[PDB]
């Protein structure tokens, strides 16, 4: 593993999910049985570290 | 050819094509035209 | 001018034309977005998954 | 003319095996029906306007 | 040895509208501020339900068919219902499972049970203590067991 | 083959269904239009659950009416004329109004 690199365009591989983006802190409130969030068009929108 | 019923025996063919009727019937249209000629 | 002002204050339907323009454009974009979830016979709709 | 069409009889007709394949394309003919119904309503408006 | 309650009345099944109850989370994935359309097994609104009741001599323990899935709801003042039993033949011929809210520890098992015809927990009025658990005479070919925390 | 009779073939009835409603806030009343069908076939197919889609709860009351575009279920005919609110077809018009 590595440390996080917030606020910069980076490759990310959180847990078998791959892409590129800008990581930032969030104000989501996940339930203890939810690990991912999705938008319309089935794009991943947020993740639990 | 296509399904339609004019009268009202309605028949339908396997191609699934259909023709809808107009709202204003021909005697209502002819009453508008006779009202225009009358008033004018 | 007073009566037209009260009418505009209470009516909703009078601007249906402009409203239809906005709704037509928005609906069109919504459809183009929704088409991404289709499968077209692929094993999955998710590109990065494949 | 103000004609109308039914998607499933024309493309797939009686069979169910074909309908389970046409399902993979989603909403397409339904927006088609939405369009052809708009043309039908327009014809009535044209005659009432004239 | 099983104890059979004599003089028990036959039940009087009662009908009630279920209204809108029974919705549950379809999937784990998070979503927000959106309307989602999905197909799954659900309890249709305003469907009718078969009510049951234990009062005085009356005592109803009737085998109910499962129809590949059931809703369930109970109204209890002092833990009257302790759980369920799922099986197909319940006569030394098919695997059965027991779920019970045993006061000391929740127990889930999936083994041949040969469950007693009238399984029950025995209690004493003034002490408020449990004395017997006449649920199953024996158990063989047992392949599954679980115990929750104390 | 057995008797050398000559027999025609023709399809089982099909068409579109569409729903007429006043505003949801005003009321929850609906009327259903079955397009280009004689009511005898749809009534004889609603009964004994031969139609599809199959509602869980509905009923064809005594209110059945026949039009050239098809027949309406759940609307009451009236022997009076007014200005159109919702056009149906062939001269038939609908509205939501006092009994
Ligand atoms: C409730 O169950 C507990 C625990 O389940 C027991 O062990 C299971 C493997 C199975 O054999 C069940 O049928 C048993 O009832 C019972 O407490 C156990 O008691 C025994 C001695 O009889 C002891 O050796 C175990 O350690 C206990 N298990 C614990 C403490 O978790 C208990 O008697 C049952 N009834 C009541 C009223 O509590
Ligand atoms: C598993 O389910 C099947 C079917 O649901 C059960 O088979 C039925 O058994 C009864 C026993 O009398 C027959 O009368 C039925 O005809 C069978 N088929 C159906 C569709 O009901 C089978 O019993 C179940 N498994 C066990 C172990 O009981
Ligand atoms: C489950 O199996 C046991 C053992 O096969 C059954 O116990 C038998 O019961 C009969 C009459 O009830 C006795 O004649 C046998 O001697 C018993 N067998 C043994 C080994 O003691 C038991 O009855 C079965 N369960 C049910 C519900 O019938
Ligand atoms: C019920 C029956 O056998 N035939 C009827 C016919 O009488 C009626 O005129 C027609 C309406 O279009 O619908 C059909
Ligand atoms: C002493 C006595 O009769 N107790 C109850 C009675 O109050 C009740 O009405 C009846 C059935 O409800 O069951 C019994
Ligand atoms: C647009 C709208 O809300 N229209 C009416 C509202 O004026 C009225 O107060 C309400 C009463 O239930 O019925 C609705
Ligand atoms: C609801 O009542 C219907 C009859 O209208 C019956 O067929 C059905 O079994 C009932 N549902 C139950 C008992 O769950
Ligand atoms: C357990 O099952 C085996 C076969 O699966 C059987 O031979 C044996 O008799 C069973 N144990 C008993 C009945 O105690």
């Amino acid at each position: 593993s590595t440390d996080l690199i917030k606020n910069q365009c980076v490759n990310f591989n959180f847990n078998g999910l791959t892409g590129t983006g800008v990581l930032t802190p969030s104000s989501k409130r996940f339930q203890p049985f939810q690990q991912f969030g999705r938008d319309v068009s089935d794009f991943t929108d947020s993740v639990r570290d | 050819q296509y399904g339609e019923c004019l009268g009202l025996i309605c028949a339908q063919k396997f191609n699934g094509l259909t023709v809808l009727p107009p709202l204003l019937t021909d005697d209502m249209i002819a009453a508008y035209t006779a009202a225009l000629v009358s008033g004018t | 001018i007073s009566q037209i002002q009260e009418s505009l204050t209470t009516t909703s339907t009078a601007l249906g034309k402009l409203q239809d323009v906005v709704n037509q454009n928005a609906q069109a974009l919504n459809t183009l977005v929704k088409q991404l979830s289709s499968n077209f016979g692929a094993i999955s709709s998710v590109l990065n998954d494949i | 003319a103000k004609t109308s069409v039914d998607c499933n009889m024309y493309i797939c007709g009686d069979s169910t095996e074909c309908a389970n394949l046409l399902l993979q394309y989603g909403s397409f003919c339904t927006q088609l029906n939405r369009a052809l119904s708009g043309i039908a309503a327009e014809q009535d408006r044209n005659t009432r306007e004239v | 040895r099983c104890t059979t309650f004599d003089d028990v009345q036959a039940p009087n099944y009662t009908q009630h509208t279920s209204s809108m109850r029974g919705v549950y989370y379809p999937d784990e994935i998070f979503r927000s501020d959106t309307l989602y359309l999905t197909q799954d097994l659900f309890l249709p609104f305003y469907s009718n339900v078969t009510g049951f009741h234990t009062i005085n001599h009356t005592f109803d323990n009737p085998v109910i068919p499962f129809k590949d899935g059931i809703y369930f709801a109970a109204t209890e003042k002092s833990n009257v219902v302790r759980g369920w039993v799922f099986g197909s033949t319940m006569n030394n011929k098919s695997q059965s499972v027991i779920i019970i809210n045993n006061s000391t520890n929740v127990v889930i098992r999936a083994c041949n049970f040969e469950l007693c015809d009238n399984p029950f927990f025995a209690v004493s009025k003034p002490m408020g203590t449990q004395t017997h658990t006449m649920i199953f005479d024996n158990a063989f070919n047992c392949t599954f067991e679980y115990i929750s925390d104390a | 083959p057995k008797t050398s009779e000559i027999l025609d073939i023709s399809p089982c009835s099909f068409g579109g269904v569409s729903v007429i409603t006043p505003g949801t806030n005003a009321s929850s009343e609906v009327a259903v239009l079955y397009q280009d069908v004689n009511c005898t076939d749809v009534s004889t197919a609603i009964h004994a659950d031969q139609l599809t889609p199959a509602w869980r709860i509905y009923s064809t009351g005594n209110n059945v009416f026949q039009t050239q575009a098809g027949c309406l279920i759940g609307a009451e005919h009236v022997d009076t004329s007014y200005e159109c609110d919702i056009p149906i077809g062939a001269g038939i018009c609908a509205s939501y109004h006092t009994v």
